[PDB]
RNA sequence: CCGAGGGUAGGGCCCGUGACUGGGGCGAAGUCGUAACAAGGUAGCUGUACCGGAAGGUGCGGCUGGAU
RNA sequence: UGGGAGAGGGUGGUGGAAUUCCCGGAGUAGCGGUGAAAUGCGCAGAUACCGGGAGGAACGCCGAUGGCGAAGGCAGCCACCUGGUCCACCCGUGACGCUGAGGCGCGAAAGCGUGGGGAGCAAACCGGAUUAGAUACCCGGGUAGUCCACGCCCUAAACG
RNA sequence: CGAUGUCGGCUCGUCGCAUCCUGGGGCUGAAGAAGGUCCCAAGGGUUGGGCUGUUCGCCCAUUAAAGCGGCACGCGAGCUG
RNA sequence: GAAUGCCGGCAUGAGUAACGAUAAAGAGGGUGAGAAUCCCUCUCGCCGUAAGCCCAAGGGUUCCUACGCAAUGGUCGUCAGCGUAGGGUUAGGCGGGACCUAAGGUGAAGCCGAAAGGCGUAGCCGAAGGGCAGCCGGUUAAUAUUCCGGCCCUUCCCGCAGGUGCGAUGGGGGGACGCUCUAGGCUAGGGGGACCGGAGCCAUGGACGAGCCCGGCCAGAAGCGCAGGGUGGGAGGUAGGCAAAUCCGCCUCCCAACAAGCUCUGCGUGGUGGGGAAGCCCGGGUGACAACCCCCCGAAGCCAGGGAGCCAAGAAAAGCCUCUAAGCACAACCUGCGGGAACCCGUACCGCAAACCGACACAGGUGGGCGGGUGCAAGAGCACUCAGGCGCGCGGGAGAACCCUCGCCAAGGAACUCUGCAAGUUGGCCCCGUAACUUCGGGAGAAGGGGUGCUCCCUGGGGUGAUGAGCCCCGGGGAGCCGCAGUGAACAGGCUCUGGCGACUGUUUACCAAAAACACAGCUCUCUGCGAACUCGUAAGAGGAGGUAUAGGGAGCGACGCUUGCCCGGUGCCGGAAGGUCAAGGGGAGGGGUGCAAGCCCCGAACCGAAGCCCCGGUGAACGGCGGCCGUAACUAUAACGGUCCUAAGGUAGCGAAAUUCCUUGUCGGGUAAGUUCCGACCUGCACGAAAAGCGUAACGACCGGAGCGCUGUCUCGGCGAGGGACCCGGUGAAAUUGAACUGGCCGUGAAGAUGCGGCCUACCCGUGGCAGGACGAAAAGACCCCGUGGAGCUUUACUGCAGCC
RNA sequence: GAGCUAGCCCUGGCCAGGGUGAAGCUGGGGUGAGACCCAGUGGAGGCCCGAACCGGUGGGGGAUGCAAACCCCUCGGAUGA
């Protein structure tokens, strides 16, 4: 049947993207934490 | 003149529609219309602040003229009379000899192609807007301003009116559509006559979907819910209220007045409503 | 081909009968009340509506076939 | 043809008394109610009195053994739309009339539908009293209904 | 109770005998026929239906008779639900 | 050495189940170390409103070519979406941007909030909506409306000429709109031709024929032709369109009016550029100077913003046109022509799937367009086929049980069973016919029947054309032929009677319940006079609503019919300036602590003193409630009638052993041979009842009951058959479970149901196919039950508090 | 975290074919005028049948599955909430 993952590049970037994180205080701390842990990518990759 | 149907479906048995006989123009004035945002009963927070709303017919909001003291002494001609979906009442298109076009709401008996007017020296004639004080005591009147020059507030929906009982200084004594006796400033503009399309209440909606056309989503009783949702929720099988009948939020819905008893306008309310 | 009639299916009218149920007529001496004929003890009767164990009572309008 | 009477019918208006309710004034210990009384209402200021206000219904006197309509029935007052009828004159058509199975229409009250409206009245119902009982007659309340619009019902001691 | 699936039905049997029938007996208030009661006997047999989830029970039609119990109220790693 | 321990390695089950749709295969010839599996041909089968082709999401080199086969592929592999390397995506016209707005987002101003932050008019952003200029063919192993060929169009810059009051983010017009039905005329596409072009073919008994087979077009600027859309012209007045305005709006007059004129679209034609079949031959070459015509069907697409009617009344903004304002009229704008300028991003490939979403090359999920022909009444239904694409990445045999999916069945015909569960039956079209009841629609396709093909003759009317032929669409009459059978295959109701519940179409427990539940129109109560009530929010602000009591919130009931009775004592709600109770605050009689004293400091009664409660009413479609005992009639029996205690009042109409009735399978009646169910009645209703509505109700229902007919493998009672498995052979090869095991029956014993102890009995060793009685078999640290001073959801006149309101 | 799911908002798209034949309009009758009756035209409807599409009634299979909800046969809606 219809599973839960229904990829949508516009949905992905406008929800978990870089510019969506820097706007809110929580999304900034998400960026701080991942930038602290040493993640290779702080935001989901999507070729647009 | 409500319209009956032959019962050729289960729902055509009682469904009734308006007559539309007083309608003389079947499309709005492109100059006097604007987009109407369907909110769905959801405020700026997005949340439903009025339940069971949405999914009705798209409409265009026609600008109605509730401040007729804008144009004093300029005889407008009653151009046409048109359906308005944002109201119970009908709307009349006016061609002021000024050249400006406006929508007023159509009182009863008002005929297409008649001159109407507004002002202190206007005739007491169906469709004219005078300050309340200059209307002779004992004349039904619609589209009443509450406070002066803030807009027409009382007597607007279908068939309604308002009698003027008497005067008392800077205030007149109006009998509202709801039988209340309030005092309203005499300088408040009003339109003489009852609102048309009085047959509006006799309309039998006829079937569930018709209510859905009007933006009314289905209403679900509290007695059908669970205690997490309503005072009336729960019970094994059916159940009476089991407590004072209550709204979802807890307050009692049988008799409990909610008008603020320190409200300033109380000084201007002679008598609370009838019936 | 038509054809007596036989078969299938569905109707229409009448008759008889049916747990039970509705009032009806009748029946020497049953129970409760007293509505009506006297102004019958609230003048009666009436069409209707509603109520009441029962006769009846009452609202509305009508009749005198009502008294002094 | 010219005249006349009339609550004839319908519409639209409108006028005064009355009762109830609301507001002010003034005023105090009872009012109300009956065969008597109790209910009930009244020191939380009733009743009785004056002024103001709203609302509905009904038309005192005239009024009559009266007048109109085919019957049911019709009553303040004005106006508009309208029926019947009678009288004068002897002008016109020349039996064109009478009755009426069916048909159609009208049809008090009560009742019904959808709306409105609601002062007084009042089936239902409640209470007091009477009483053996009193699902009554008497008394205090009181809902439909009584009123309007439209739409049904079509019965009657619809009787002279 | 770190689980022994819980009624009844179907299927498949198997055993007990305190025997419903068939076989053998004694007593009979056993004339015959047909019954009653008890004793021996478990080899075989012990029907089809209406009603109810029912077991059971009543009822229809038969029958030589339409037996009563055990097998985790036998049998859901065999079915049903 | 044990923690259903942790991490890892390796076992067991096991050469076992399986290897993913039952659409299906076979042979020959190649390649190669090796071939059922790759290549090629031939034959067979499968999809064909798809299993074909073209877009969009999403995926991201998977595309093409060479070279490979360790692993990936459920087997194999020479093959591949795999590995290695090289190659491949070309735009002014397609899509997006340099254009416009939608919800929403953001947000100068402004507002608000401890902080963070929340709002918010404009404005900005935001598209699969608006606007906008390319069609056809050829070329590559791989891209093409992108390269190339032909014929077209757009914008920006500069220039010449002509013309004009030029001029905008400002005013106006326009853009600009729904649902259903639908006219004319076209095209898309298709059917036929005895007309034209073509490699050929004559079989196996006939046919050298009006034979068979194949094809018979696509694109096109100006002009013209047909069909539509859009649109009045003039002048006078002008206070309105937030300055102006010659435009727009309103008023008068003039002529034009169903036209016409102008403007713009589509279709046709059109200079010209293209395409061009089978067959034969090695994608190509031939065919071929290929031919390129006539008739017919004909859209849901085009003309388009057409027309009609309806109610629920149907985005915005820019482009474009118009008006003018500063400014300027050596400029600037409109037109025509010329030259020049024209950027960024996407372009491979897959795309109902082996490349997307499902951990997998997974029978599942995935929006748009094209979707050919014949037949069956129609059609996107169904069968068979075109183009195209496939035979589903394990095979070969065998012909057991048993399982699945399927076919048939003697006599019976529901006897099956909880139940006709399941499977039969019926099955589309035309005509005949058709009941109670009803809200007059319906019930209804009620029921029940007749017809159905193929040939000949006669004939009626329609579309085109022209009025004829010709094709084409509806038919009507007569006479015949064949079969068991003429919707001969495929697709396609079993019917009726009677109850309960819900009026109905609708909605629901995604993944055990689709229902009698929710919703519903409709009735009532109540709240709310607008800065409404109510809701969200700390607030600002939103919603309500750009609504105004014929309106909005809340609550019960649930179309409709006839109806809804008594109780206000308690509880809620409403009304009541009296009375009483009452907090801070006021008052300060009267005392106290200290101090030499002035004074400072504390306690402090009467009395004034809200809401709330008390108290007086009202009020039920507010929460709710609606008795008991004793007696009585001229047969018995039963009590209309009485008597008495109690009540706030003692259950009204109507219903009734009921979705409710315990005793109960109540009693009687019907249906049956027989009826715990069913239906009709009765009424001592354990324990109905009137908007948690009462009693009915035509219609409706994948709801739950009872009955009957039809028809049956459901059964008596089973038999045979088909294919997919099971079975044997080659290939690949799991799992849960498992203390170790050399793992029999009985009768005992034992923590009370023993393979493991005792006694006796039986028993050579190891398998394979099977059946499930046991291993208190596996699975899940029992969901029941208890226990824990464990948890959580829910409730209230439990405690306590908080928001909110007073 | 609303790329599943529930609702709402904005903007688009989708619903073969066949049946029934509401009001209206026209004509005829009718009447003082009417109501009304009949006929044709008309093409209404949470109308009827049935694909796509949306569902998920009954049964069977599947149950270390093709699948952590699927397959086959039946069945509901299908211009509307
Ligand atoms: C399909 C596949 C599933 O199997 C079933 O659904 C069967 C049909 C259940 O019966 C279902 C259905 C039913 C009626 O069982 C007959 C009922 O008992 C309950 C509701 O579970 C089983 C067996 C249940 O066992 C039962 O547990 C019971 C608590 C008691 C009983 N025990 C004493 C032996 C035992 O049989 C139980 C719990 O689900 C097993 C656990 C381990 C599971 O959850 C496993 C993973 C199952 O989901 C499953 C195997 O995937
Ligand atoms: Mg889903
Ligand atoms: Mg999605
Ligand atoms: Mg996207
Ligand atoms: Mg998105
Ligand atoms: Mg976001
Ligand atoms: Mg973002
Ligand atoms: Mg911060
Ligand atoms: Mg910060
Ligand atoms: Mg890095
Ligand atoms: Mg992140
Ligand atoms: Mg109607
Ligand atoms: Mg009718
Ligand atoms: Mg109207
Ligand atoms: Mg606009
Ligand atoms: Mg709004
Ligand atoms: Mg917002
Ligand atoms: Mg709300
Ligand atoms: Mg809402
Ligand atoms: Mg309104
Ligand atoms: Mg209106
Ligand atoms: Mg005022
Ligand atoms: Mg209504
Ligand atoms: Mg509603
Ligand atoms: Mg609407
Ligand atoms: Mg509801
Ligand atoms: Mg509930
Ligand atoms: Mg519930
Ligand atoms: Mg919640
Ligand atoms: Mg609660
Ligand atoms: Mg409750
Ligand atoms: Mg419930
Ligand atoms: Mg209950
Ligand atoms: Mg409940
Ligand atoms: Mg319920
Ligand atoms: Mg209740
Ligand atoms: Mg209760
Ligand atoms: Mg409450
Ligand atoms: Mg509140
Ligand atoms: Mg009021
Ligand atoms: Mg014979
Ligand atoms: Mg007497
Ligand atoms: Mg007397
Ligand atoms: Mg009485
Ligand atoms: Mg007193
Ligand atoms: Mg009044
Ligand atoms: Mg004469
Ligand atoms: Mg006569
Ligand atoms: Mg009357
Ligand atoms: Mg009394
Ligand atoms: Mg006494
Ligand atoms: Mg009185
Ligand atoms: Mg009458
Ligand atoms: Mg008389
Ligand atoms: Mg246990
Ligand atoms: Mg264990
Ligand atoms: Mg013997
Ligand atoms: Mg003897
Ligand atoms: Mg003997
Ligand atoms: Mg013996
Ligand atoms: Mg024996
Ligand atoms: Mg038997
Ligand atoms: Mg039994
Ligand atoms: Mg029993
Ligand atoms: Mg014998
Ligand atoms: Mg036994
Ligand atoms: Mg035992
Ligand atoms: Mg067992
Ligand atoms: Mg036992
Ligand atoms: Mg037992
Ligand atoms: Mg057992
Ligand atoms: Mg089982
Ligand atoms: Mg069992
Ligand atoms: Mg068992
Ligand atoms: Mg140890
Ligand atoms: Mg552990
Ligand atoms: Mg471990
Ligand atoms: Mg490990
Ligand atoms: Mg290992
Ligand atoms: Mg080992
Ligand atoms: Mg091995
Ligand atoms: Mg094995
Ligand atoms: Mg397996
Ligand atoms: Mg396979
Ligand atoms: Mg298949
Ligand atoms: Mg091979
Ligand atoms: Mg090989
Ligand atoms: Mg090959
Ligand atoms: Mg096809
Ligand atoms: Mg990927
Ligand atoms: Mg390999
Ligand atoms: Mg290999
Ligand atoms: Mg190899
Ligand atoms: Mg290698
Ligand atoms: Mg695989
Ligand atoms: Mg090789
Ligand atoms: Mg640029
Ligand atoms: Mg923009
Ligand atoms: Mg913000
Ligand atoms: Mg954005
Ligand atoms: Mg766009
Ligand atoms: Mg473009
Ligand atoms: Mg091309
Ligand atoms: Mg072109
Ligand atoms: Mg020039
Ligand atoms: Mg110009
Ligand atoms: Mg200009
Ligand atoms: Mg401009
Ligand atoms: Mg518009
Ligand atoms: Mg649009
Ligand atoms: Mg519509
Ligand atoms: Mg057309
Ligand atoms: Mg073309
Ligand atoms: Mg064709
Ligand atoms: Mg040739
Ligand atoms: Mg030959
Ligand atoms: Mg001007
Ligand atoms: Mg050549
Ligand atoms: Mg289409
Ligand atoms: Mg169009
Ligand atoms: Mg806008
Ligand atoms: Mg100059
Ligand atoms: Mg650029
Ligand atoms: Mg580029
Ligand atoms: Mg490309
Ligand atoms: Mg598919
Ligand atoms: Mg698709
Ligand atoms: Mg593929
Ligand atoms: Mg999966
Ligand atoms: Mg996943
Ligand atoms: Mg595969
Ligand atoms: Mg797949
Ligand atoms: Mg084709
Ligand atoms: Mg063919
Ligand atoms: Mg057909
Ligand atoms: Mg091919
Ligand atoms: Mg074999
Ligand atoms: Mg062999
Ligand atoms: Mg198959
Ligand atoms: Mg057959
Ligand atoms: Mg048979
Ligand atoms: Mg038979
Ligand atoms: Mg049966
Ligand atoms: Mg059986
Ligand atoms: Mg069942
Ligand atoms: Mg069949
Ligand atoms: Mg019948
Ligand atoms: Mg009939
Ligand atoms: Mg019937
Ligand atoms: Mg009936
Ligand atoms: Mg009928
Ligand atoms: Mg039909
Ligand atoms: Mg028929
Ligand atoms: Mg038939
Ligand atoms: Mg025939
Ligand atoms: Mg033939
Ligand atoms: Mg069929
Ligand atoms: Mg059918
Ligand atoms: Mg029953
Ligand atoms: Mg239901
Ligand atoms: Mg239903
Ligand atoms: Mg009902
Ligand atoms: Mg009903
Ligand atoms: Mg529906
Ligand atoms: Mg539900
Ligand atoms: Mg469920
Ligand atoms: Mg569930
Ligand atoms: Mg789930
Ligand atoms: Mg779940
Ligand atoms: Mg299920
Ligand atoms: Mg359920
Ligand atoms: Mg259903
Ligand atoms: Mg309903
Ligand atoms: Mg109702
Ligand atoms: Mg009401
Ligand atoms: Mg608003
Ligand atoms: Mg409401
Ligand atoms: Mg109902
Ligand atoms: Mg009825
Ligand atoms: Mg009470
Ligand atoms: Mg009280
Ligand atoms: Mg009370
Ligand atoms: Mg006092
Ligand atoms: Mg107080
Ligand atoms: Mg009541
Ligand atoms: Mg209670
Ligand atoms: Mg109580
Ligand atoms: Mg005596
Ligand atoms: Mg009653
Ligand atoms: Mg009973
Ligand atoms: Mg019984
Ligand atoms: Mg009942
Ligand atoms: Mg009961
Ligand atoms: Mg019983
Ligand atoms: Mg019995
Ligand atoms: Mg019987
Ligand atoms: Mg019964
Ligand atoms: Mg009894
Ligand atoms: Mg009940
Ligand atoms: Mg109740
Ligand atoms: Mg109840
Ligand atoms: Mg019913
Ligand atoms: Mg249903
Ligand atoms: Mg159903
Ligand atoms: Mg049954
Ligand atoms: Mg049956
Ligand atoms: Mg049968
Ligand atoms: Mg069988
Ligand atoms: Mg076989
Ligand atoms: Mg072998
Ligand atoms: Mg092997
Ligand atoms: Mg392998
Ligand atoms: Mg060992
Ligand atoms: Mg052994
Ligand atoms: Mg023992
Ligand atoms: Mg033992
Ligand atoms: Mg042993
Ligand atoms: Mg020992
Ligand atoms: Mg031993
Ligand atoms: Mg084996
Ligand atoms: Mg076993
Ligand atoms: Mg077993
Ligand atoms: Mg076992
Ligand atoms: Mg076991
Ligand atoms: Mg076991
Ligand atoms: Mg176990
Ligand atoms: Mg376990
Ligand atoms: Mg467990
Ligand atoms: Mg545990
Ligand atoms: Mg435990
Ligand atoms: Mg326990
Ligand atoms: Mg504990
Ligand atoms: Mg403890
Ligand atoms: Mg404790
Ligand atoms: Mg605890
Ligand atoms: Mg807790
Ligand atoms: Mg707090
Ligand atoms: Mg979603
Ligand atoms: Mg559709
Ligand atoms: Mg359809
Ligand atoms: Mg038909
Ligand atoms: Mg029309
Ligand atoms: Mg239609
Ligand atoms: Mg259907
Ligand atoms: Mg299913
Ligand atoms: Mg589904
Ligand atoms: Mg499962
Ligand atoms: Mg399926
Ligand atoms: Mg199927
Ligand atoms: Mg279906």
């Amino acid at each position: 049947m219809k599973r839960t993952w229904q990829p949508n590049r516009r949905k992905r970037a406008k929800t978990h993207g870089f510019r969506a994180r820097m706007r809110t205080p929580g999304g900034r701390k998400v960026l701080k934490r991942r930038r602290q842990k040493g993640r290779w990518r702080l935001t989901p990759a999507v070729r647009k | 003149a409500v319209k009956k149907f032959k019962p050729y479906t289960p729902s055509r048995r009682f469904m009734t529609v308006a007559d539309f006989s007083e309608i003389t123009k079947t499309e709005p004035e492109k100059s006097l219309v604007k987009p109407l945002k369907k909110t769905g009963g959801r405020n700026n927070q997005g949340r439903i602040t009025v339940r069971f709303r949405g999914g009705g017919h798209k409409r265009l909001y026609r600008i109605i003229d509730f401040k007729r003291w804008d144009k004093v002494g300029i005889p407008a001609k009653v151009a046409a009379i048109e359906y308005d979906p944002n109201r119970s009442a009908r709307i009349a298109l006016l061609h002021y000899v000024d050249g400006e076009k406006r929508y007023i709401i159509a009182p009863d008996g008002l005929q297409v192609g008649q001159q109407v007017v507004a002002g202190p020296d206007a005739p007491i004639q169906v469709g004219n807007a005078l300050p309340l004080r200059f209307i002779p005591v004992g004349t039904v009147v619609h589209a009443v301003e509450l406070e002066p020059k803030k807009g027409a507030k009382l007597a607007r929906a279908a068939g309604t009116s308002a009698q003027i009982q008497g005067r008392e200084g800077d205030y007149v004594i109006l009998r509202l559509p709801s039988g209340e006796l309030r005092k309203v400033h005499g300088e408040c503009y009003a339109t003489v006559g009852a609102v048309g399309n009085a047959d509006h209440k006799n309309i039998v909606l006829g079937k569930a979907g018709r209510s859905r056309w009007l933006g009314r989503r289905p209403h679900v009783r509290g007695a059908a819910m669970n205690p997490v949702d309503h005072p009336h929720g729960g019970g094994e099988g059916r159940a009476p209220r089991g407590r004072p009948p209550a709204s979802p939020w807890g307050w009692q819905t049988k008799g409990l007045k909610t008008r603020k008893r320190r409200k300033p306008s109380s000084r201007f309310i002679i008598a609370r409503r009838k019936k």
